[PDB]
């Protein structure tokens, strides 16, 4: 087969900034390479064929160029809507292939998470269970770091968090982490508590509720 | 004016065979190639093989003969079919049509959504829905939607129109069963004012289920 | 970037019934070809225009975009003999130029 | 009257030997066909481009040039040992094509 | 560099066959379509017939299967084949390239300039001819061609060199003969000082005559 | 059949006028139509093909249009060497078939006729004949007249008479006349004319010689 090589498959860009997606393929293809668009929201989009030409309906500032094996796919002026991932396709020969794909973040200024904290619900506690939800909303950059506590004691097992891809409409990101429990060992206990570290903050934004006071 | 919609089982067992039909509109399957492609989680497209025009197909070697492409020109539907699967055969799958520039170069210039195919001996299980009230400006409500299997859950707010500073977490995968939460922000007047509710869709065990999120 | 001076459009062209020959005559095209014991469907691609030009000096030239053509060899029909002969297929949109007043 | 943007010229063409199929395929095309008892040497109708960009271009805004471009025609050929009828690459056509500048 | 020359007898009886080669350059004939025209004397052109480039003919059917056209791709040549002629063939005949603009349309790009045929049971007979001295600034000398058959002769004075003022008139035809006439007008410190003479080719006899103009 | 007619074979025009070649197919031909500029040398060039398009190396000034089955070729600013015959073919389908043609006289100012007349050559009359030529050369416009005098008596029979095409330099025409008689008759008289009348003057240009007066 003919490989198709996306050797940075994560990028990193401001507004206004040009950047450039590589490809290479492994032999020859000569001219037959398209360049594909594929949002969060799942849509999958034919920007560029042929090297360098434009589908209907496609933005200036997408660009193709290409030398020996090696393309690129440039866009000027990055704006907002450009959060995606881009990759090629050689259409020389079957089986046709694909490149493993660059994703692109836009940088943002920084922003603290919003933390809210939850008990479990009481329908799942009559079913045997116990979690205990804390969301980190709309922060950036994405590195966050999450730690729980029950009555003031670090609590690390049972701790499973989510992150959410990068907003297209803002740039931020979001997490979720989730404390599972017993609901035998959540009775034994008062205090819980959630606590954030980011970068906007060497105090962590601590989020807490009690058990019995309600 | 042009669209492609894949439907499938979403889980089949090892071994057992694969059916998903591509519904196609706004052009005819007599003008027009069509592929099939396939994204493994946190992977690379593949290219599965194609119906031409004409009726004639080709498949990657890669399967070893075991795929197979059909097409009924006059219910504008192609049939991909797949034998003897296996959890490598886990992907989404996607039709997309083929487009020409002359005969001079080639290209995909429509693609369906994707249907998702999980290929597990594991059983169906529909999740359970639980509310997330806050604690005794805006306001965070919530959903946890705990042990189901396979994927996906669709998750709404309102049934759609509460669109805004939603979060939909992917899901996390532990001992068979998956969890997953959302979150909604609203206006600290509008709740628990005016009602909020939370539906959960989940297509493989054909459950729909609506949580209100209620006070303490 | 690059862009086509006219637009045009390519399919596969699997229900022609009529044609043009290369020697003027209209004439019946099969469905269906039999070369060697080999049933294939009678297929044609075919590229036109997509309904002046783009990126023409509007100032000292009229344009439009048209519709040109290719012969092809297919399996025919003039009238009760069945032939190999040449048609007149779509094939491209190109510009062509007119000097003003 | 009335000029080509970029100028074409056409022939037939009865000596082709070799090919591309429209699966990227490098083929041989034969010499002579076998239709139902019936001999015919094979030709093909080709249009391209007759070797400071396209005529009547707006050279201040536009960069250009002519290029060939093709179609895919059934015919008689060879991947290797097994003949068969498959569609292949023929020059088809000369068009203008544009470039913004800078 | 591109032309096409045809060759022929120049004189044919009723009922006998006709053989006209055109020898074409600067092309290749597998590559181009030939078409032969005819044009009889004081009447339009017509359309004979014509090789494809594949080989493959195609005939005026008011010729009845008479006409036959062959080539030699390697030897540059089309061979025009006539049986059972009749004084209705005496024409020019052309041989003319076809040239195609895309599939879309079609014409004769480059023509051959024409060998002349006479149908006849009369006999070649070769002109005499006579020098037309003046009687006892410019002065007018000729040339009488005359009992002559079949047309044409050409006529050049000094081998060509002397080609200002010439005047060749159209041959006339009384009693199954031919006779022309050639004047030239030169300068009169050029005549009788320097020779004058005049060149007449009638290709159907192979003769070739030069008669000096001389003084009484 | 297709037939393709030219209802005027015959056009005159003068330097820098509009003139239109007309043709009509008697079914539809489309655009299949050619036109073609046959020169008096024997050349064939085709000028215009697709109704309107220009073949490589044709002046500005031809220019093809139509309507129906009417097709017209215009030249524009009309040129001495234009002086041609014009004729028209449809290629939509075989067999092609020609116009009849229409043949283009430049007009030019008036010019009498350069005559000179010839008595028998020696060689011919030892073959027993005895041709009298007369050349009327470079006139304007195409219609004149020749009589012949034998001692001053008009004489009728024997005399032929042949006329170029019109000159494509210079616009003019020429024409010999020849005055054939026997070897013994020619003996037989003295004084042989040779009368030229054209419109240039009501009186005629006469050329004479006597054949003992030498």
């Amino acid at each position: 087969d003919i490989q198709m090589t996306q050797t940075t498959s994560s990028l990193s860009a401001s507004l206004g900034d040009r950047v450039t997606i590589s490809c290479r393929a492994s032999q020859d293809i000569s001219n037959h390479l398209n360049w594909y668009q594929q949002k969060p929201d799942g849509t999958v989009k034919l920007l560029i064929y042929y090297i360098s030409r434009f589908h209907s309906g496609v933005p200036s500032r997408f660009s193709g160029s290409g030398s020996g094996t090696d393309y690129s796919l440039t866009i000027s002026n990055l704006e907002q809507e450009d959060i995606a991932t881009y990759f090629c396709q050689q259409s020389k020969t079957l089986p046709y292939t694909f490149g493993g794909g660059t994703k692109l973040e836009i940088k943002r200024a920084d922003a603290a998470p919003t933390v809210s904290i939850f008990p479990p619900s009481s329908e799942q506690l009559t079913s045997g269970g116990a979690s205990v939800v804390c969301f980190l909303n709309n922060f950036y950059p994405k590195d966050i770091n999450v730690k729980w506590k029950i009555d003031g004691s670090e609590r690390q097992n049972g701790v499973l968090n989510s992150w959410t891809d990068q907003d297209s409409k803002d740039s931020t990101y979001s997490m979720s982490s989730t404390l599972t429990l017993t609901k035998d060992e959540y009775e034994r206990h008062n205090s819980y508590t959630c606590e954030a570290t980011h970068k906007t903050s060497t105090s962590p934004i601590v989020k807490s509720f009690n058990r019995n006071e309600c | 004016q042009v669209q492609l919609k894949e439907s499938g089982p979403g889980l089949v067992a090892p071994s057992q065979s694969l059916s998903i039909t591509c519904t196609v509109s706004g052009f005819s399957l007599i003008g027009y190639d069509i592929n099939w492609v396939r994204q493994p989680p946190g992977k690379g497209l593949e290219w599965l093989g194609m119906i031409w025009g004409d009726g004639t197909t080709d498949y990657n070697s890669a399967l070893k003969s075991r795929l197979s492409i059909s097409k009924d020109n006059s219910k504008s539907q192609v049939f991909l079919k797949m034998n003897s699967l296996r959890t490598d055969d886990t992907a989404t799958y996607s039709c997309a049509r083929g487009g020409y520039y002359y005969g001079t170069s080639y290209y995909f210039d429509y693609w369906g959504q994707g249907t998702t195919l999980t290929v597990s001996s594991a059983s169906t299980t529909p999740p359970s829905v639980y509310p997330l009230a806050p604690v005794c400006s805006s306001v965070t409500l919530g959903c946890l939607v705990k042990g189901y299997f396979p994927e996906p859950v669709t998750l709404t707010w309102n049934s759609g129109s509460l669109s805004s500073g939603v979060h939909t977490f992917p899901a996390v995968l532990q001992s068979d069963l998956y969890t997953l939460s959302s979150s909604v922000t609203v206006t600290s007047s509008t709740w628990p004012s005016q009602s909020i509710t939370c539906n959960v869709a989940h297509p493989a065990s054909s459950t729909k289920v609506d949580k209100k999120i209620e006070p303490r | 970037g690059e862009f086509s001076v006219c637009d045009s459009v390519s399919v596969w062209v699997g229900d022609k019934t009529t044609a043009t020959d290369i020697k003027g005559k209209e004439v019946m095209v099969l469905g269906e070809v039999n070369i060697n014991n080999s049933v294939f469907k009678q297929y044609f691609f075919e590229t036109k225009c997509r309904d002046g030009c783009r990126g023409i000096d509007s100032k000292h030239w009229n344009s439009y975009c048209t519709t040109t053509h290719t012969f092809v060899k297919a399996l025919t029909m003039d009238g009760k003999q069945a032939a190999w002969r040449f048609i007149r297929i779509d094939t491209a949109c190109v510009c062509v130029l007119s000097r003003k007043a």
